[PDB]
């Protein structure tokens, strides 16, 4: 009841899963060397070729 | 398939896939994945009148 941090293992599992999911979602905003990170902008600004 | 016609001299480079122009979108448009060849040659002595 009193002392905390006695259940580190399960907390670590939850934190790892949440962090991995969060960074996977975060990766969308990256550029990867393209013009922009959003498809609609580069679609409406340039012709297909 | 052989498609023949006559064009203005300056629009000859509108005849290519993924191009925009006057004749390119209103008269003759090629598909992006077109395979084949294009032949262009002047006809001043024949298709021009004084």
């Amino acid at each position: 009841s009193s002392t905390a941090s006695a259940l580190g293992k399960l907390q670590d599992v939850v934190n790892q899963n949440a962090q991995a999911l969060n960074t996977l979602v975060k990766q969308l905003s990256s550029n990867f060397g393209a013009i922009s990170s959003v498809l609609n902008d580069i679609l409406s600004r340039l012709d297909p070729p | 398939y052989a498609d023949s016609f006559v064009i203005r001299g300056d629009e000859v480079r509108q005849i290519a896939p993924g191009q925009t122009g006057t004749i390119a979108d209103y008269n003759y448009k090629l598909p992006d994945d077109f395979t084949g060849c294009v032949i262009a040659w002047n006809s001043n002595n024949l298709d021009s009148k004084v």
